[PDB]
Parts: C-alpha cells; structure tokens; sequence
C-alpha cells in the first residue's frame, strides 16, 4: 500500500509504503513517518485526527466497515453528509472524511490531506 | 541555554503588558529574549517595537502567496534588543482561530529562528479557550514552563483551572509543567490572598502580585514598556522583581485541577461570592 | 606552497610531497578504489587476444569513435562561400559544439548561428524559429547568403525547411530574392563528410537548376573543382598553385581558406574571400567538374552528372606519386594545356626524396585511421614508399570503399599483412596495436591515449603517434600543412622518416647501454 | 563611472536589431548600481535566446553530461543517441582525476550508442539493454553506469527509466537515467538541475540504512568544485591544513563512494552555487546538513572564506585556521609585490557563464585591476543579486550577450584584457586585445587557493604584458 | 511514471502508467487512456486544457522549463500567481496549474485534476 | 477615480448608450476612458470614427505575445479626449470567450494606464452570461459601480436578475454595488412603470429612461456620437440628463434576487 500525505504544514508531500490491514491504524503509519496529524485522545471520540482521504486508484476501492463510533464522531464534527452515510450503510463504501486513529490501511494508493487543525474547524 | 516559556490567561487581563515588561526587564540583565505573539489580536509586540502593530505571519504569507517564500528577516523584528514575531489569525468565522499559532511555530522552526541563540523564548497565548492552535504549544512540547496570569475574577480562575487541565493531560508525554501563577491587581481587596489559595489548591506557587498602576497607561499611549519609560518607578521594580523570580524559578509541578464546586466554595470563602443556602431558593 | 621565482602549474605542482600525501589520504579513506594488484591484472587482461575477441563481438556499444555528425560538415561547406552565414535549424547546443570543435583545430574564429529550438518547438515545430532567426541574422550580421542545415532534433520532428523558408519570404521576414539554400543533414545517417556532400548539393541545386536550359558545357572554358571536407589549409593552396602553374582556368567551389586564415591586424574580419554566387551560377558552363574526394562526394556526383551534363572523370584523391600523376594528366587532357617543366621538376624532387630515405622507411608497420578518401590516399602512398600498412581503420567507410582498398593492397607485395576495418572505433584499434604491434600510428589527436596505454604495458610495447588528420588539438598550426600533390607528399614523407629517426634516437640515448648506435649521421 | 555614456552606448548598439529582438535584448543590459539588492528591477536573466543572434549558450546535455556527471571517474557515462554529442564533448573540459583510464577510470573516454536511422525508427531501448551488457563484459571494474540522453531520445519516445530499473536489478549495479535532452531548457543551467535530480533520485539515498562509516565532528564535503586544472586539490589542502577532513568532492576527482558518503557529513561547502544549490538544499532538508558558499579566488577572498568556515566549528579549528593564514601570508604577499606593479590600474571585461564572473572579481582587485564589465551566459536572477555589490558603480552588466553586442561593447570601452571562452578568444585577438581563457584557464592553473593565486598572477601578466600586442600594425601602415 | 487522473465527470479516479519525456505531452497520455480533457486548439494558445498538477512524491520533483508561450496563456486565464511565476523563473519549478497539451511527463507520481471546463472558468 | 461597468443582454443598446454617456461626460471636461469588454468590437466605433478598432487580442496574436504589445498601439484617443480600449475574444469554440477581458484588464494595470488622473472608467461588458472574464470585473473588484441596461422583455429582465445574483455572491469580498437600472425603450406601452417596479423590487433606484428614435441611427452612418453630431437634439440632452444623474448618484444598494414566478407575475400584471 502506498500512502501520500499532504498538508499545508508540510513543505513537500510525503510518500510512504505501508502494510495493509495492520492493528495499528493510519495513525500508526503517520507517527512512524513523522507526519504530524494531531492526536488528542485514546478512545476515538475527540475527532481531532480528521483527514480527507482520496482513493487514487478508483478501480481498486475496497469495501470496509464504518463503525458506529467513527460515524457518530464524523456527525459531531459535521464531516458526514447524509448521502455518504447511506452509501456506507448500503454499499460499505468509505466516506471522504475519516478519523486517522480509526482508519485501517487497505491495499491501494491513498492521498491523505489534513490541515493541522482538529476536526470541527 | 534556552528556557522556552509561555504565558496563558483570559482575554483582557494584561498578558501582553506584563509579558512585554518582564521581557524588557530581562534584556537589562543581558538576556536575549524572543517574543512570539500567539494571540489573534496581534498586539503583543507593540510596546517593544514602538509600532502601530507588527505585521503577522498570516498577513505576509497571504500577501506573498505562501509561507515558503517568507523571509525570516521580514518576519522577525528586533526592538530593544529582543526579537519579536506575531502569529496573527485567520478571518473570524472561517478555519480555526488558533491556526496562526500552528503556522507560525512551524515556520519559525523550519527557518531557524528557534535555534539556541536566545536565552529565553516567550509565547503570549490566548487562554480563553483550550483548543487546536492555542493548546498546540502544550501538545507539541514547545513551551516547557507555563505561567498563568489570573485575577480575582470568577472567569480568570476558571480559565486558570482549564489551562492546568490541559497541562496534566500532556504531562506523561512531555516536559510541559506549570511554573507559577501571576496575579494582576483587579483593585480587589482579598484577591492577592484569593490567588495564593488557588495556587495551593492547584499545587503551584504565586510567582508575584502585580499592582494596578496608572503609570502603565502613560507608557501604553507611548507604545513603550514601563521599565524604559520610567526606570526609577516602583512599577518597573515589580516587573524587575517578577523577572528575577521567573529566572530563579525551579518549582515546575504537574498541577491538580479542582472542580467547579471547589472553585465556587473558594470564591465564597474570601467574600467575593456571598454564602449561598438551599432553603432560600424559591422566592 | 609556491616559490615566487619558480611558479609551478598543475604539473609538477601536484607532485610535491604534501599533495602526494593528500591524494593518498583521499583515495584510501573514502574512494574504496580497487586494489592496485587487481587494477594491474585487469589492465593486462585488456592487452590480450581473448579481450580482442570479446572486443570485436560488439554491436550496441561504440567506444572512442572516429567520426563526427553531419551538420559539422555542413557548416564547413557553407563557410566556403562568400559572405555566407552557416545556419543550423535546431537546438543551440549543436552550434556551440560545432564552433568550439573548429575553434580548437583551426585556432580561428568560426561564425555560425542557431534558431535555438526548445520544448515549445519540440511540441509545435520550429517554423517561428526559422522566421525570426532568418530576419535576426540578416539584420545583425548582414550576410549575402544564408545556408541552412539541420540538427537531429529537427530531423526527428519532421521540420521541412522548404515550406518554412518559403513562408518566411512570403510573410516579409526576408526579401524574396535573398538566397537561402538548405539541406537536410541527419546526424544518425553517415558522418560529418556526408553533411558536407548534402550541403554542397543543396547550394549547387539552389542556383544552377532553374537556369539549366540556358547553360552549355565548356563555354567559360574552366574546370570546376570540388574539394570536399578539407581541414588542411595547404590542401586548398596547393590545388590553386598547380592549376595556375599549368595555365588552366579553374573555379574552386566552397573554398574556405581565406576565412580560416585571416590576418591579425587590429581588425576582426567576420567574412573573407569565399566563392562568389556568380561562379556558382556559371558552374554548369565549365568543361568538366573534378571531385577531389569522390568517396564522400557521391550525392554531388549524381547532381553534376545528371543536371549539369558534365562527364565527371573517375579520379582518386591526388595523394602520393601515382595519383598525383593521374590527376595532372586528366586535367591536361580536359583543358588542353601541357604539364609545364615546373611540375616535372617538383615530381622529380619527390622521387629524389623517396630514394634518399627509402632505407629508413622499408618494412615499417603502420596503423592508420581517418576519413575514407584520406585513408585510401595514405595507404597508397605508404605502399609506394615500401612501408607496410597493417591496421587500416575507417569508422565511416562502407563495403564498396573497403573493397577498393583491398584491391589496392592486392596489387602490391607490401599489403600482405594489411587488413581493412569498417565500422570499428578506436577502442578496437587499441586492441589491434596490442596483439599485433605496429611501429607507429597515423591519425588524429585522439590516438594520444592509445600511445599512453601502450607505454603503461612497457617501453618496448609503446606505439608512438604521428599526427595527420582531423582534428589535431594538442599541437599548434599543423592545420597549415599540405597532404595533396607532390608538395603534400614531401611533407608527409619528411614527417614519416623524421618520426622514425626521432624514435631511434630516443631508444639509443642510454649511456653505456644502447648509445653505441647513437649515430651522428643517419 | 560615467553611467550616462554607458546608457547611451547600450542604445546605439541595439539599433541594428529588429523591433522584436531590440525589445528583448534591452532587458538583458544594465548599468551596475551597487546599492540595489534585488536585480530583478535592473536586469532579466534565464530567458530563451533570440534565434539567429550567435548566442554563446550550450544545451542541457552539456550542463549535465559535460559539467556534473562527466568528472565522476569510476562511473561509465553513456551518450545515448547519435555520435556527434559525445565526440565534441570528449576531454574538452579539463577535470583532474587520479586513475587508470580504461580500467577503473573512464573520464576521457566517449561511450555512445551511435544511433542510426533504424534506431530512430525502430525503438532504441533494445540497443540500450544490449549496450549495458557489453559494458559489463569489457569494463568489469566500473562502479556504475549513467545514461545521458541526447535530443532524439525524448523525441522518438524511449523508456530509459525501465531499462535502468530492469538492468540495474539484474546486474546488481546502479544505472542512472538522465533526461538531459538538449532542447530541454534554454542553456546549460537546466542541465545542472536535471543532473542534480538524478543524483538525488538514484544515488544519494543508497547508504541510508548503513551506519558503518566512522564520522568525526569535523567532517566536511566539497560541493560544486570540478577540479579544473586541479582546482579542487588546491582548495582541499587548505581545508585539511585547517584541521577539517573532507569525505566528498563534487564532482572533480569524484567517486561514486564519496557521493554516497556525503549525507554523513557535518557541513556542506558549496563553491558553485549555480550548479549544485539544488542538491545542497535537498541535503539540508532531508539530512539536516547545513551548507554555505565560500570563495577561494585570490588571497582576500580565501582568508575571508577560511575564517568563515572555521567559525562553524570549535576553537581548535579557528586556531588552526590562524596557522594556515600565517603560514601562507608571506607567499601571496611576495606574489603581489612582484606582479601588482605591472598590472595596476588596468581594466578587464569578463564574460563567463554562472559562477566565475562574480567569483574572480576579488582576485583581480588583489592585483590592482578593475573589472569594467561582468556578464553571464546562463546565470539566474539570484546570481545577479550576488554580483551587483561586487561590481563597481556605473559598470556594464550584460546577460546572454550576443556575438554582435560583445564586439561593440569592447571597441567602445577598450579594456586592457578580456576573460571569456574559446568561442570569443580568437575574435578579440585579431582585434589586438589580450585575452585569457576563463573556463579552461588557457590550459594552465589551478587558480584556487594560495597556490593558484601565484599561477593566476603570472598568467595575467604573461598575456597582458606580452610583446606581441605591440606589433598588430605594420610599420608602413 | 504513474499518473492519477481526477475529475468530477469521471466516476472513479483513473491510474495510468506513462513513459516520461515523450514528445507527445500529457495530452497524449490522456487521449490514449480516454480521459476527456478539453483540447480545442493545435497551437497551444487557448486555455482549454488547463489542469491542476499535484506532485505526490514531494521529494522527487523534477526541474523543468516553463515555456514563454505556456506562461502567457496561464496568465491570460488568471492561473499564474506572481510568486509562482518568480519560482519558475528562478528555481525552474513547475507551477500548480499547467496546460496539458504543453506538459511533458516526468519520472514521478502525479495527480491531475480538471473540471471539464476550459481554462478561465 | 470611479470605476463603472455597463452590463446587459446583447442587443438592447448597451454600446450606444455608453458611447453617448461618456460623450456627454467629456463635454463637462471630464477625462473618461472606455474599455470594451464585448467580443463584438463595435463598442467604441462611434467615438473614434472607425470601421473596427483593432482589438488587443488580435494585436497580441499578430505581434507574437502580449509582452511585445505597446500601450500606444492599443490606447487611442477620440473626441473629447476619451481613452479608448477594445478587447476582443477568441474565435468561436476556441477556449473561454472571456479570456480577452482578463488579458486586457491585466495589461492596462501593468502599463499603468489608469493612474493618469482619469476620472471615469467604463467597462462595456457582455451580460448574456456571467462567467469567465465577463464576470471578472465583479470577481476581482475591478468595477465598483454597476449599471444594468434593460428593457421590458423577459430576456432583458432575466439578464438583470442574473447580474444581481452575481453581485450578491461577491458583495462580501469587495465593494461592488448595483447602481441603477438604465432603461431603454422599444416603444412598448407601460414600460417606464414596469422597469421601475422591477427596480424597487431590487431596492435600487432606476437611473433614467431612454426612449427610441431615429436620431441615433442617422449618427450611426456618420460613426459620430449623437452628442457630438447635434448637441441641440431631444435625445442629445436626454443623455446629458442620464450622465448628470450618474455622476451625482450617491446611493448604492446590494440587490436581492427575484424568483422566476415573481418576475413572471411582474411581467403578466403589466398586461404582457
Ligand atoms: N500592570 C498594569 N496596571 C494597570 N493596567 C494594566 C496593567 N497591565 C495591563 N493593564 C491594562 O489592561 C488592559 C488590557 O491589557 P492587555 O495586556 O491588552 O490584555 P491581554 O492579556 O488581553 O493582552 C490594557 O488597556 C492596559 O492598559
Ligand atoms: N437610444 C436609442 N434609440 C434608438 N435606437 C437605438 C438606441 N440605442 C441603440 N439603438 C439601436 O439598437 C442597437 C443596439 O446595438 P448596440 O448598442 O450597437 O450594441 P449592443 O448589442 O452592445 O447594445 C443598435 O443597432 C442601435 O441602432
Ligand atoms: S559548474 Fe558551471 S561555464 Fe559552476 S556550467 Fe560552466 S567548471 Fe563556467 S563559470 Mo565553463 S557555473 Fe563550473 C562553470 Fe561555472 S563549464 Fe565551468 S567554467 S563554476
Ligand atoms: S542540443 Fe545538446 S549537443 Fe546538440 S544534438 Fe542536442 S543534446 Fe546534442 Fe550531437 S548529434 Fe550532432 S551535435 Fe547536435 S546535430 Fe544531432
Ligand atoms: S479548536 Fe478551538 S480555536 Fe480551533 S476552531 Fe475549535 S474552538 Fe476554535
Ligand atoms: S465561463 Fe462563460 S465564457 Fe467562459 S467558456 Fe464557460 S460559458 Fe464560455
Ligand atoms: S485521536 Fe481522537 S478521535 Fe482520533
Ligand atoms: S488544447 Fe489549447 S492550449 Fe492545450
Ligand atoms: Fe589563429
Ligand atoms: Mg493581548
Ligand atoms: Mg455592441
């Protein structure tokens, strides 16, 4: 899996290789590579690790499970439209915005954008 | 050689004035100090540069297009022999109000301003709320010693309790500790004792008591610090006294935050709040 | 450390002890250089017969080649016409290399321009470059004529010069009557001598063809001379002298000797002499056309024979004794003028020099490389001297040329050892001089590295280089010499015999070891 | 001085140009004002050359193959394409190396693909793969191969990256593809950038997981010195005498091992900013290695550079720096006492591309000579920011000067000496003006350091004061 | 070279492999793979092929030449800021917005975004 | 210096009204510059007496690029000392039709043609669509005052509503305001009160009413503006009243959009 990290705080976009499906999440890959996504909780409720994820290989999008905890936090931050909620519930397709501490790496190419601000502006 | 410092507190209690005067006092002892304004108001370098207002990082980054092209020399202004920077903030309503702090500290580290050519580095951080940007210096281990300006006001102590909650939250992954508590005179009779008790409840010390002096306004109109305006004044002596005990500070403790009820009972103890009773509720 | 009275350049300053210690530290500490025993073992392996068999099994890789690309020859041809700018359509990097190459050989200014094609021209073609370049060059340097050749970049993208030049005139960039001959000179076809042939044919076709019906053969009673790619200034002067001694009217076409030998008198002449356009228009009126270097003038021969209706004689390069005789007799028959006593005396002095030095020249083995016509004339002269060519190399030779050289070697007992190689580079020749050691090399200055290699193996394996050809970079003013005619043969003979005598003197200079043969009289 | 007639001079020269050419060439000529810090408001650089005006610029292939990659001695450099490009650039630039040519060093050799018409039409990558196998067979002691692509490679469509990856892993050896086609870029300047990127992307990060190199706190790497006439060897001895040990030389006498050991260095010493600032900025970003520009041209700039370098270390180095300054002090003072009286007050106009024009101004001033003209073939606007303070007031500045312009400027200023390249040498010698080759040092040198200042002073004196310059006019003329 | 095409008109982002340095531009790569970037000229003077380029491997950014023709067109559609014009002139680094018919593919990973509208909105 | 822009649907008299507007303005001695932002290049013919002023876009393509273009070759003075600029568009189907406006407006700032003590600058802008370079004056805060020329027709009123929607979108980011509704007559009954009804729906006062007559067409053959043709005419003074009402307009109000049915009800209740 190839992950491209992008942020205005970063002078250059960073390209990393990651093992898919690890118990350690996207937060693991970011922390091992010095990508400074703000992590401010250990229970997955603060929403400060909000990132925008783009599947660069659109043919290779993997079905996943959006847990009830991540879904509720995305609503509390506001980064979950009603159509994306229905898409996840019916088609098991990931939404545009994810929580990095709760995101499992899949076998594809990803673009991860964050602003350095916690979820909720 | 560098002692990274931050000053927190509620808006409008005198963080900038006390910080600029203490920093100006430090330069008298030959200390090289840098002031980083982490407040969206962006007036924490006014009395050092004698200017209208320092141009913020957000202003030059937008007027030039990005933060990459920003010269360090344009960003860092030297007045009174002490370097000055202002983070600024985004437009009110969009983004995170503390975004300027995140951008400024990141740019300063990349450009080399934070390198150890300075004895002291100070952050004037707004403490009316503890969120991303304003709590970023605590989270990212960028300010080892925190000093809280607090008055004898219910809101001022409430903010002081909130900032101490932020410090303990990150006390196990970094060296951020609570240096002390600065009391600024709100012209309140029991307030000097009130903050002494608050520091004992929090487990920290009252680093000083600053009395409300009208000579500060006479220096403020001049866009100048009190110590240079009137070195022989006693207000400059208190600021000098605060400066020595800041350097001589060694009690960097992890605070013990108190609850809302314990704050209220502490207010009623010193007579600012009256003694409440449960049988006088319906009338 | 320097002494102000004896200042040392790079040699031998870096032979000092402190520099020697510094260089020893550099390589031992960080270079990770192979052990010197390993380096010597690999070097010896490169001098063996098993390496040569591996060397000659090469297809894709060429090492140390002995040829340039076509537009270099096109610039040299264009420089031989009066007040003419060489113009190379393509990227500017070629022109900077072309000028530097000729600057180092002739030690003279070389004027050439480019239209500086870049990525936008790569995507959208280079028509706009032609329009602006033609106008800019005419206004600034004021040429009477602009001759246009092509870079490999313009050949790959299919830029056609005819439409571009025509569109430049109909849109007012240059006057419609301004002469702009052109030629396509792809660097992936042929070599620099081919580029000379292409440019000359384009200039010739530009003036004579539309006026062909009016022209009649022999009206002007002159003989056209086409020299070809010639980098010896004396070769131009000797042809003029021999024909003017015979009283023969002639027209040298593309003679650049004037612009390449301008005097230094406080003024820079950017143009000097050159053939006038008039002589090019009157060229089909000549009795005949003579090609001095036929083997790279083939495309010109077709145009002159087909269009001008001239019966071009089958002549070799006027090099040596026999071929200079044939050139003079053919010219005498065409022009109807007898060979005067001055040329008879000159020929007899060359024969006098040949018998004086034949003892030192007999049986010497020579390895030579160069352009086809130059190499063949050199081999023929070596046979007439009793010398033995052994390795004959021509990187830009073909099968027809190689067959003609073999027939020349067959007609002499001194060509038994000789073998002819086409398409081989100077790394092939380095193997040849190791496994089959000759006495001397004859070639350009790129052979100085082969002499350095042979000396490393040992003094008794060293093959000295004799500098005849193009380009010569490490010697001064050797471009002023002659290789054609009797005069050119005298100069070559003097160089050959005195190089043998110089080498023999060096080998017998050791006191009480070999100096018993250090003869005063040779 | 006299900026008013220089401004008038610029106008008269430009009257021959068409309106399109005259408008553009005006932006590239300027009168020097040392008070200006932003040259963008006085001169414009790094633009395309006007067609058909006899520019002196080269191509991107010259800037990459001929400048950056060529000096690397244990690597084999392939000129991919037709035969012309590698032949004209073979051994034409003097970079001094210590090796056995053809065995473990290959600097003066020309390896090429020799493209023919069939390679232009049918692919070209199968020949490249076959060529790499023959290089391994006949040159087994080589430590890497670089493919320097010429113009046709990108125009016909060829994938030299895949061949480098497939053959590199197969033979377990580094193959570096360089897309330095001549039509890319406007001059040699982009060739440096392309070559630097290839070093960064294929060579520099090789020894990242390795930690078996023993590094001292005094590790320095030379960057941007190509050992022209042994220039980098003269510079290295002064740094070594100062206590510092230099792991890498970029790229004169350079080896593939030194380049890979560079990220294990404490200080990057950059001599040529133009050609190697790209890789030094990358190294400061990735490995946190600081870098600075130094100047070893003449004693005044050499002492200033030696002290600045020593200021980045402890006080043992600075004491050692004072020793080498005192040791060499009588040497260059005896040189000045011998040669300055002969050279005092004479005017020199210099036209060289990128670093040398601004760099040589101090050494000329160390001999009492004044630089009337400074020009660059391919400098950017940051290079012109660096030279306006070095040049005197009201002095001519030119950028990408044409052949016509330079001749007109010289015959009006009438300098006592001109320093330029080979393409200009013989023009101004017919005009009776002494000329020194400032690229190749006229096959002399070195000129760096204290050892090179003696040679530099002798060279300028031998040419400017030569008896031949008084005989240009015949006595009956 | 790996190129990821992205557009609101495209249902999925398309990933392609391309040969760097070809005379056929990114316009060539798009047309072989059926990516509908609007191409409405053959002289490179319209702005119709305007695309946004993101260098995903920020370390592997290649220096290039911003042609005067492309520079003027990008300014005619208001897509070349002064800071990016200065960066191209001094550092030879590509601007954010490019013309696909004039963009040469380099040996890196790129994300190409277009809206289906000509340059100049 | 006051920067104004004339917006409106194609064919309602947008050009001739603007030409006669500044013809009257220069009669007061004011220095006014005209910038034609219409792909049709007849926006300045009646103040220059020319067949077709050479557009900046045509000149750049012919003479290489816009860098080689000279200010004198694009800025021509006419009657009254009015500075005249014409920016054409590209050919149909070749890119955005509005690139001409972006190139010209940027070119004029770069050469500094505004600072020369100009009083009024007028942009005659296509209003059929609000996008690309046609919306550029509103987008980049180029024209602070905007006047819509409209008539009592669905398309003319629909165009006026669309421009007002554009003003609202960019109101917060710059001082671009709706100034008034210039109304021209196609000789239809109850047109003065109809457009006034639309104006007070917006909350922006109508500037003046322009009736139709043949005097402007006699001037059109001349290529000379009505004011300069015959200053004593009825309409000649009528543009004077329209010019006077423009220079002395002190109220600028942000517009509020009107829905389709609301506009349809407005048109229907007028008996049309
Ligand atoms: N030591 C002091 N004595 C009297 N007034 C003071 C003192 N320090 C600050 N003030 C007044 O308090 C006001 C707000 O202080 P300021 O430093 O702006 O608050 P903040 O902490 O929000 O920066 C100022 O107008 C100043 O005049
Ligand atoms: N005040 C007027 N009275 C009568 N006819 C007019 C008046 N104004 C314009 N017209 C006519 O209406 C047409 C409008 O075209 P014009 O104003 O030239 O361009 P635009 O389409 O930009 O409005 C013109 O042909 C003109 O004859
Ligand atoms: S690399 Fe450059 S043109 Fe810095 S391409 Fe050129 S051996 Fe010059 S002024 Mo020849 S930027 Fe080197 C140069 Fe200077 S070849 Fe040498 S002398 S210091
Ligand atoms: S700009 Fe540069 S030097 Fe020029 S070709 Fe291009 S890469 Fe090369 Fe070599 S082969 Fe001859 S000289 Fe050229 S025309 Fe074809
Ligand atoms: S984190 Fe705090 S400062 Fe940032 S947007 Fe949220 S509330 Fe505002
Ligand atoms: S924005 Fe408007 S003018 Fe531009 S292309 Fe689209 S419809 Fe045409
Ligand atoms: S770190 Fe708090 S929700 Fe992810
Ligand atoms: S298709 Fe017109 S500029 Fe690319
Ligand atoms: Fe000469
Ligand atoms: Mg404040
Ligand atoms: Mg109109």
């Amino acid at each position: 899996a190839t992950i491209y990290f992008s942020s205005p705080l970063m002078p250059h976009n960073k390209k990393v290789q990651a093992v898919a499906g690890k118990r350690s999440t996207l937060l693991g890959v970011a922390q091992e590579n010095g990508v400074k996504i703000p992590f401010e909780c250990q229970d997955g409720n603060c929403g400060s690790c909000l990132v925008k994820i783009t599947h660069l290989d659109g043919e290779r999008i993997k079905g996943m499970l959006l847990t009830d905890k991540e879904r509720n936090v995305l609503k509390s931050v506001g980064k979950l439209p009603k159509s994306e909620e229905e898409r996840a519930a019916v088609r098991d397709l990931p939404p545009t915005y994810r929580l990095a501490c709760q995101t499992i790496v899949t076998d594809e190419d990803l673009l991860v954008e964050f602003t350095g601000e916690p979820g909720g502006a | 050689a560098m002692r990274q410092c931050a000053i927190y507190g509620k808006g409008g209690i005198g963080k900038s004035t006390t910080t600029q005067n203490l920093v100006a006092a430090l330069a008298e002892m030959g200390k090289k100090v840098m002031i980083v304004g982490c407040d969206p108001k962006a007036d924490s370098t006014r009395l050092i540069l004698h200017s209208k207002a320092q141009n913020t990082i957000m202003e030059m980054a937008a007027e030039a297009g990005t933060v990459e092209d920003l010269e360090l020399e344009d960003v860092l202004k030297a007045g009174y022999g002490v370097k000055c920077v202002e983070s600024g903030g985004p437009e009110p309503g969009v983004g995170c109000a503390g975004r300027g702090v995140i951008t400024a500290i990141n740019f300063l580290e990349e450009e080399g301003a934070y390198e150890d050519d300075l004895d002291f580095v100070f952050y004037d951080v707004l403490g009316d709320v503890v969120c991303g940007g304003f709590a970023m210096p605590i989270r990212e281990n960028k300010a080892q010693e925190i000093y809280i300006v607090c008055s004898g006001e219910m809101m001022a102590m409430y903010a002081a309790n909130n900032i101490s909650k932020g410090i303990v939250k990150y006390a196990n992954s970094g060296s951020v500790r609570l240096g002390g508590l600065i009391c600024n005179s709100r012209n309140t009779d029991r307030e000097d004792e009130l903050i002494i008790a608050l520091a004992n409840k929090l487990g920290t010390q009252m680093i000083h008591f600053v009395p409300r002096d009208n000579v500060v306004q006479r220096a403020e109109i001049r866009r100048m610090t009190v110590i240079e305006y009137d070195p022989k004044a006693k207000q400059a002596d208190e600021y000098r006294a605060l400066a020595r005990k800041v350097v001589d500070n060694k009690l960097l403790v992890i605070p013990n935050p108190i609850t809302m009820d314990e704050l209220e009972e502490l207010l009623m103890e010193f007579g600012i709040m009256e003694v409440e009773d449960e049988s006088i509720v319906g009338k | 450390s320097q002494q102000v009275d004896k200042i040392k350049a790079s040699y031998p300053l870096f032979l000092d002890q402190d520099y020697k210690d510094m260089l020893a530290k550099k390589r031992d500490g960080f270079e990770e250089k192979y052990p010197q025993d390993k380096i010597d073992e690999v070097f010896q392996w490169t001098t063996t017969k098993e390496y040569q068999e591996l060397n000659f099994q090469r297809e894709a890789l060429t090492v140390n080649p002995a040829k340039a690309c076509q537009p270099l020859g096109a610039v040299l041809c264009a420089l031989g016409f009066e007040k003419t700018m060489p113009y190379v359509h393509g990227s500017q990097g070629c022109v900077a290399y072309f000028r530097s190459y000729f600057n180092r050989h002739f030690r003279e200014p070389v004027s050439c321009v480019s239209d500086s094609m870049t990525e936008d021209a790569a995507v959208f073609g280079g028509q706009q470059n032609m329009k602006d370049g033609l106008q800019n060059c005419k206004a600034t340097y004021k040429p009477d004529m602009i001759a246009v050749s092509t870079t490999c970049m313009a050949e790959v993208i299919g830029d056609d010069l005819n439409a571009f030049i025509n569109n430049s005139k109909k849109e007012g960039f240059i006057p419609d009557e301004f002469p702009v001959p052109f030629a396509h000179t792809p660097s992936f076809v042929g070599s620099h001598v081919t580029g000379w042939d292409n440019m000359f044919e384009g200039i010739a076709r530009y003036f004579t063809l539309k006026s062909m019906d009016d022209k009649v053969v022999g009206s002007n009673k002159k003989i056209n001379i086409v020299p070809g790619f010639e980098t010896y200034l004396g070769n131009f002067r000797v042809i003029k002298r021999m024909l003017s001694e015979m009283g023969v009217g002639y027209s040298l076409l593309s003679d650049p000797e004037e612009v390449l030998d301008t005097p230094a008198d406080g003024q820079f002449r950017m143009y000097a002499g050159g053939t006038t356009q008039e002589e090019m228009k009157d060229a089909p009126n000549a009795l005949n056309t003579v090609l001095l270097q036929p083997w790279h003038l083939e495309k010109t021969k077709k145009f002159v024979e087909g269009t001008w209706k001239h019966e071009v004689p089958k002549l070799n390069i006027p090099m040596g004794l026999d071929w200079t005789d044939e050139f003079l007799m053919k010219v005498s028959e065409i022009s109807g003028q007898p060979i005067p006593a001055s040329l008879t005396k000159e020929r007899g002095r060359l024969v006098d020099m040949m018998t004086d030095s034949h003892t030192w020249l007999h049986g010497k083995r020579f390895a030579l490389w160069g352009d086809p016509d130059f190499v063949m004339g050199l081999v023929k002269f070596l046979l007439e001297l009793g010398c033995e060519p052994v390795h004959i190399l021509c990187h830009n030779g073909n099968k027809r040329w190689k067959k003609a050289v073999d027939a020349i070697l067959a007609a002499s007992p001194y060509g038994k050892n000789a073998t002819v190689y086409i398409g081989k580079d100077l790394w092939h020749l380095r193997s040849l001089v190791f496994t089959d050691k000759p006495d001397f090399m004859i070639g350009n200055s790129y052979g100085k590295f082969i002499q350095r290699d042979t000396l490393h193996k040992g003094k008794e394996f060293e093959v000295p280089l004799i500098r005849i050809g193009f380009p010569i970079f490490d010697r001064h003013h050797l471009h002023r010499s002659t290789t054609l005619g009797y005069e050119g043969a005298m100069q070559i003979l003097t160089t050959l015999v005195n190089s043998i005598l110089e080498r023999l003197d060096e080998e017998t200079r050791g006191m009480q070891a070999t100096d018993y043969n250090h003869d005063l009289v040779r | 001085m006299s900026r008013e007639e220089v401004e008038s001079l610029i106008q008269e020269v430009l009257e021959v140009y068409p309106e399109k050419a005259r408008k553009d060439r005006n932006k590239h000529l300027a009168v020097n004002d040392p008070a200006v810090t932003q040259s963008k408001k006085c001169i414009i650089s790094n633009k395309k050359s006007q067609p058909g005006l006899m520019t002196i610029r080269g191509c991107a292939y010259a800037g990459s193959k001929g400048v950056v990659w060529g000096p690397i001695k244990d690597m084999i450099h392939i000129s991919h394409g037709p035969v012309g490009c590698g032949q004209y650039s073979r051994a034409g630039r003097r970079n001094y190396y210590i090796g056995t040519t053809g065995v473990n060093a290959f600097v003066t050799m020309n390896f090429t693909s020799d493209f023919q018409e069939k390679d232009i039409v049918f692919g070209g990558d199968k020949k490249l793969a076959k060529l790499i196998d023959e290089v391994e067979t006949l040159f087994p002691l080589n430590k890497g191969i670089s493919v320097q692509s010429e113009c046709p490679i990108g125009l016909i469509g060829d994938d030299i990256e895949s061949v480098s990856k497939v053959k590199g892993a197969e033979l377990s050896k580094t193959i570096v593809p360089v897309r330095c086609e001549g039509f890319r870029g406007v001059s040699q300047s982009l060739g440096h950038h392309i070559a630097n990127d290839a070093v960064r992307d294929w060579v520099l990060g090789k020894r990242d997981e390795d930690t078996t190199f023993a590094s001292t706190p005094y590790d320095v790497a030379i960057i941007g010195d190509y050992n022209i006439g042994g220039d980098a060897w003269s510079s290295r001895i002064l740094l070594e005498e100062m206590g510092l040990r230099c792991v890498a030389q970029w790229s004169g006498d350079g080896s593939i091992s030194e380049i890979e050991l560079t990220p294990k260095v404490k200080l990057n010493l950059v001599h040529c900013y133009r050609s190697m600032n790209y890789i030094s900025r990358h190294m400061e970003e990735k490995y946190g290695i600081p870098w600075m520009e130094y100047n070893f041209f003449g004693p005044t700039k050499t002492i200033e550079s030696l002290r600045a370098i020593a200021a980045k270390f402890d006080e043992s180095i600075q004491k050692k720096c004072e020793e080498v300054i005192a040791k060499y002090k009588p040497e260059w003072e005896a040189v000045v006492a011998k040669y300055r009286p002969r050279l005092e007050g004479k005017r020199v106009m210099l036209y060289i591309g990128g670093l040398r024009p601004r760099h040589v101004i101090g050494a000329y001033e160390d001999l009492g000579m004044e630089v009337v003209g400074t020009g660059y073939e391919f400098a950017h606007n940051d290079d012109y920011d660096r030279t306006m303070k070095e040049m005197g007031d009201s002095t001519l500045l030119y950028d990408d000067v044409t052949g016509y312009e330079f001749e007109e400027f010289v015959k009006r200023i009438k300098p006592d000496l001109i320093g330029s390249g080979i393409k200009e040498k013989f023009i101004f010698q017919k005009m009776g003006i002494p000329f020194r080759e400032m690229h190749s040092w006229d096959y002399s040198g070195p000129y760096h350091g204290f050892d090179g200042f003696a040679i530099f002073a002798r060279d300028m004196d031998m040419t400017l004061n030569n008896p031949c310059w008084k005989k240009l006019q015949a006595p009956w003329e």
